[PDB]
């Protein structure tokens, strides 16, 4: 409908609307007025996506400022999803006032995703493509070919329609998903990321991931693109922390430096050929770094670095080259001796835990390498393999990965670790060294993007609490508060298992994961469980060996037999790939009444994004809390650092990290009020964990399902999919659940 | 920070805590009439051909419904054809089973009661077992109301106490099927809401989410089945308006038993076809000479109603000045049931007809309603 929150019209693309989404919209406007930080959690069920996408582009629309809208995502999935009710408000806001209205909309993704040259299209990884798509497309081919006609180098005939047709004429006003986008360029032969990447300075909104606008060797391009004055969204913003974590993590390994020992032999090689032919580029060069002209003052705006900038670009130094890595050879053998010095520092047997100041310090004492020589290493390095035109970069990765690690740890020194560990896995019989560089300080990815823009969103359907964030994030929030979803009859009832059906306790602990009891009270649950579960299952465990091992042993004992009769069962794999036809298949037999099961990782691929709604989604089988690995010396590192700064409990982040991964799970099953399902939680220590849980969840949970065994969890789960399986009066839910615009109207002149 | 036993006892002595009791129970009774007080007369499926669709599987053994599902679905199956010729006469009934993966029709699809009771019986007996399929089912359905024609509406029932369907073959292009041949499904599942059921029921009755019903407990299972008999309301669109021949033989007599045209057996009755005078054995059967629809006055008798439905009996108020002080149709004194002295009078029992404007007790209106189809109100005035 149309209504009206203060002065602004808002065109809600439903007949109906929830009161928690009008309150929702009442509470982000009172934050878009007055500027600053926000964290709110809108319940799963009930439009998220669509209520945001509503709000900003009335506000974008009627107010006179009209500041572009920033939508972050995790994953593409969740973007194209955005899209598509993108495309849906868009229509009815068409269908409303008349007339397409000038906006451009799109998503943001990778080349590999976007693709659509018929070559190069079969690669697993999106590596390769990007590297065979600058290789193409880096203007040294296109000149080339000027220059020789007759060469054998190719280009993209989508890339180069691109420069045939203006700019602002790449596409139709209007919103272009995934699909549409893929479909318009295979119709009009055009690159779509070229396009997307070309809209940044265009599109009223853009979406794209977090690693779009965290981690910098992708974000530095974006972000000078996009508006400083713009209001930015943060959707499904409770894993946050974690990529900006990886955003700034890095790992090497012994075959990592023994392939960069090989790339710096190999680019000795290629330098002493260009040397012997023509010294006149790399004069050249060095006459552009003698006056102190950096990569982006050479490289070309059509080019890219040929290792991206790992670090903050208001961390990067505007001086000149100190000089030692200045000339080509001596940059080569100061790479070299960086490779054996860090080839020496593996070979140790315990455990090293210093600091980059304190890794510094040992370098510049065993070596004579300073910090500010490394802080230009990447660029330098980057500069070098542009000016040497070489027509193969896949002995150079290594140099890039060496690179990245010299850059960020001298950089870097507060609030990152450099870990070294001789056993990289402890089940290996030969010692296998590793190297773990990690970002202790997750507020330093997030920091830049508070000091840019002034409107902030923060959201996730189960974000809790709501006061962790501001802790471990260095930022200050305008208004914190968390909704509770009203109910006509309670569309959700989540359980929590303490014991099995002979009530031995139960528990997902690593160490008593082959315990045939627990195992067998696992296996019990379930088999009842898809005795009465009508339409389909997503079951989530801690880790893949859990997994692994565990259905190894059902499998064994006969478990799996059983449910084979009532479901099919689905497994998550590491192939991505395997994994979405897994998805796919189990999707297509929660449709046709097959029944089936899917058992996940609790913390991956099909935790975040996918969402199992309606029948993809009846029974949430929680086997234990996903807890991570204790012993794993990153997340010791993580605890003593929240402890030392934030002030943060140990156990506390641990059980906050694990169960709001839990919370992420289980908000994936709901998606409207009529939808239905429970959220099963099987494992002895959920029962003292209430008081953490989202507060709608919380809500709930019930005093009685504290401490349940498997039989009475079953008797409850028949009679609640007995009781929704019945039709619900429409005069019990007529303006207490969801509201037409009348409820509305009458709710606003009740509230003035 | 100890035992269960070294707590305390149980109090359950105390456990239990403790003139307005009339209005308890009949503001209940003006809630379960408030969603029945909208009615209007709508175009029914008069002309049926329904198919029973009978899980026959592991799940029908599941100790939920006594003794087991397969007993209570098979007696209340036996019931329901009973009370559907006893209320659709000219309809034609074909019961088929879902058992080991196959659909097994047990019956063919007829106007005799007795066959499909037989066919029910003989049923009974055996053990419930095997997968269901769903798409099998519909398949047969299909297949068997192929030759039903236009002016009959095609029908199917399906009661699908399993939660999962294991078919040979994709049944969304069975669902499409059977909604490219207008056939109307409604599924009467036992233990949760199947998706492929829910979209089954919206897509074969024109995106109506209500044909899908899952029962509470034991009288509710039988509450699905008589107004499950009822026949059900034709969309707009549906133009099968269509005449239909038949004729109305008359009960020949005579002591000497003769060859009737259905069973080539000895009957000393019989009704002789006015289009070609053959004799069958029971009414509403089709003439197996001519192909003719032989019926009674009875059996169009017994679906007029459906096209005549009384509305609802308004309950006077209680302040207003009452007509009479006994009933109209009974005249059963109408009970003064004042709850006090200060408690007033409240419920009074007359339930006024807005046709005719005469007062009727609680038991005449609930004998009206459904046993009789005529209002004597309406039938007293002289217009
Ligand atoms: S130019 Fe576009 S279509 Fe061609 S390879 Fe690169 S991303 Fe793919
Ligand atoms: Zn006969
Ligand atoms: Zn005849
Ligand atoms: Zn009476
Ligand atoms: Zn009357």
């Amino acid at each position: 409908m149309k209504f009206y929150i203060d002065d602004l019209p808002v065109l809600f693309p439903y007949p109906k609307i929830y009161p928690e989404q009008y309150n929702y919209m009442c509470d982000i406007k009172k934050t878009l007025d007055v500027g600053g930080n926000s964290i709110l959690e809108m319940p799963s069920g009930t439009g998220k996506t669509v209520s945001l996408l509503s709000l900003t582009i009335a506000y974008q629309m009627h107010y006179p400022e009209h500041r572009k809208i920033i939508y972050c995502s995790r994953t593409m999935s969740e973007i194209e999803k955005a899209l598509v009710e993108l495309e849906n408000l868009m229509d009815y806001r068409t269908k409303e006032l008349g007339y397409q209205e000038d906006f451009r909309g799109l998503g943001l993704t990778s080349r590999k995703n976007l693709c659509l040259h018929p070559e190069v299209s079969k690669e697993r990884k999106g590596t390769v493509v990007d590297e065979k798509c600058r290789r193409m497309t880096n203007g040294q081919a296109k000149r080339k070919l000027e220059e020789d006609p007759e060469a054998n180098v190719e280009l993209c005939e989508y890339h180069e329609n691109l420069y045939n047709i203006e700019v602002e004429d790449y596409l139709p006003k209007g919103v272009f998903s995934f699909e549409k986008l893929l479909k318009y360029c295979e119709e009009k032969t055009l690159c779509p990321y070229f396009i997307v990447r070309r809209m940044i300075s265009l599109c009223n909104i853009i979406i794209y991931s977090y690693h779009y606008l965290l981690d910098p060797k992708i974000a530095e391009r974006v972000s000078n693109e996009v508006s400083k004055d713009s209001i930015v969204i943060f959707d499904e913003a409770h894993n946050i922390d974690n990529v900006c974590i990886e955003s700034l993590s890095l790992d090497l390994t012994t075959d990592a430096l023994r392939r960069a020992t090989r790339g710096a032999n190999a680019l000795d090689e290629r330098i002493s050929e260009v040397r012997k032919v023509d010294s006149q580029k790399l004069q050249d060069e060095y006459e552009k770094l003698v006056q102190g002209l950096h990569s982006a003052d050479i490289l070309t705006d059509q080019e890219e670095p040929f290792v991206e900038t790992p670090v903050l670009p208001q961390d990067l130094l505007t001086e000149a080259i100190p000089g030692n890595i200045r000339r080509a050879e001596h940059f080569v053998s100061f790479l070299k001796r960086l490779i054996e010095y860090l080839k020496t520092r593996m070979k140790v047997l315990h455990v090293i835990s210093e600091t980059p100041k304190s890794f510094l310090q040992h370098l510049k004492q065993l070596t004579f390498i300073e910090r500010k020589p490394l802080r230009f290493c990447s660029e330098r390095l980057s500069l070098l393999v542009r000016t040497l035109e070489v027509t193969e970069v896949e002995d150079f990765t290594a140099l890039k990965d060496i690179a990245t690690f010299a850059t960020l740890i001298s950089t870097y020194e507060e609030g990152f670790l450099l870990i070294i560990e001789p056993y990289e896995i402890e089940n290996a019989a030969v010692p296998n060294p590793i190297m773990r560089f990690t970002c202790l300080d997750a507020s330093i990815a997030i920091k830049p993007v508070f000091e840019r823009f002034s409107s902030v969103i923060i959201t996730s359907g189960t974000i809790s609490p709501l006061d962790m964030y501001p802790r471990m994030l260095n930022f200050k929030t305008v208004l914190q508060k968390s909704y509770a979803m009203t109910l006509a009859k309670k569309s959700f009832l989540p359980m929590i298992i303490t014991k099995g059906s002979d009530q031995v306790a139960i528990s997902s602990r690593f160490e008593i994961r082959n315990d045939p009891s627990i195992v067998r009270n696992y296996g019990s649950m379930l088999v009842e469980f898809a005795k009465i579960t009508p339409d389909g299952m997503v079951v989530f465990f801690p880790s893949y060996l859990y997994m692994e091992s565990i259905v190894s042993m059902w499998q064994t004992m006969g478990i799996l037999d059983e449910v084979w009769k009532h479901k099919l069962i689905l497994v998550e794999t590491p192939d991505a790939q395997e994994t979405s036809l897994a998805l796919e298949t189990y999707r297509k037999a929660c449709s046709n009444g097959r029944g089936a099961i899917l058992l996940s990782v609790a913390r991956g691929k099909v935790s975040e994004g996918i969402d199992f709604d309606h029948q993809y989604g009846r029974t949430v089988l929680m086997i234990g809390i996903p807890f991570q690995y204790t012993e794993s010396r990153i997340l010791k590192a993580r605890l003593e650092f929240m402890r030392e700064n934030y002030r943060i409990r140990e156990n506390d982040f641990l059980s906050f990290d694990a169960m709001r991964h839990a919370a992420q799970c289980l908000g994936r099953v709901l998606r409207g009020k009529d939808d239905y399902g429970v959220m099963v939680l099987a494992d002895r220590r959920f029962s003292r964990k209430r008081s953490q849980l989202p507060k709608w969840i919380a809500q709930g949970l019930s005093d009685a399902d504290l401490n349940l065994s498997t039989d009475m969890a079953i008797s409850n789960t028949k009679q609640f999919l007995r009781t929704m399986a019945q039709p619900t009066d429409p005069k019990d839910q007529e303006g207490v659940s969801v509201w037409s615009y009348e409820d509305l109207i009458k709710h606003q002149n009740s509230r003035k | 920070g100890g035992y269960a036993w070294e707590d305390e006892i149980k109090r359950s002595w105390d456990l239990v805590k403790v003139m307005a009791s009339l209005v308890a129970s009949i503001v209940e009774a003006r809630k379960k009439r408030t969603a029945k007080k909208n009615i209007t007369p709508y175009q029914r499926g008069i002309i049926r051909s329904l198919i029973l669709t009978l899980d026959c599987s592991e799940a029908m053994l599941e100790k939920d419904l006594r003794p087991n599902r397969h007993a209570m679905i098979i007696q209340y199956a036996i019931d329901f054809v009973h009370e559907f010729f006893d209320q659709n006469p000219i309809s034609q009934m074909g019961i088929i089973i879902m058992r080991n993966g196959l659909a097994q029709l047990v019956s063919q699809v007829s106007g005799n009661p007795q066959d499909h009771i037989d066919a029910l019986k003989s049923i009974r007996k055996q053990e419930p077992k095997g997968n269901p399929s769903l798409q099998n089912a519909l398949e047969m359905a299909r297949g068997l109301l192929l030759p039903v024609p236009a002016h009959c509406t095609r029908e199917v029932l399906i009661v699908f106490g399993s939660l999962s369907t294991t078919d040979p073959g994709d049944i969304h292009q069975t669902i499409d099927s059977l909604v490219s041949e207008k056939i109307r499904v409604k599924v009467l599942g036992l233990s949760a809401q199947v998706a492929i059921c829910k979209e089954l029921c919206k897509a074969t009755n024109y995106g109506d989410e209500s044909f899908y019903k899952i029962l509470l407990d034991e009288t509710h299972l039988k509450e699905l089945f008589n107004e499950a008999v009822t026949p059900l309301p034709v969309n707009k669109i549906n133009k099968g308006f269509t005449l239909v021949k038949m004729g109305f033989p008359t009960r020949i007599f005579e002591d000497t038993p003769t060859f009737c045209s259905c069973h080539s057996k000895l009957v000393y009755g019989g009704y002789f076809c006015p289009n070609c005078h053959s004799k069958v054995c029971s009414l509403p059967t089709v003439c197996p000479c001519c192909d003719l629809m032989l019926i009674l006055s009875t059996h169009l008798a017994r679906s007029y109603h459906h096209l005549m439905p009384l509305k609802t009996f308004a309950e006077v108020p209680t302040t207003e000045k009452f007509r009479s002080e006994d009933c109209f149709s009974c005249q059963s004194r109408f009970p003064i049931l004042k709850n006090h002295k200060n408690g007033k009078l409240l419920t009074s029992s007359r339930y006024r007809c807005e046709d005719c404007k005469q007062e009727f007790c609680v038991d005449c209106d609930v004998f009206i309603h459904e046993i009789l189809h005529n209002c004597p109100g309406c039938e007293s005035k002289p217009v």
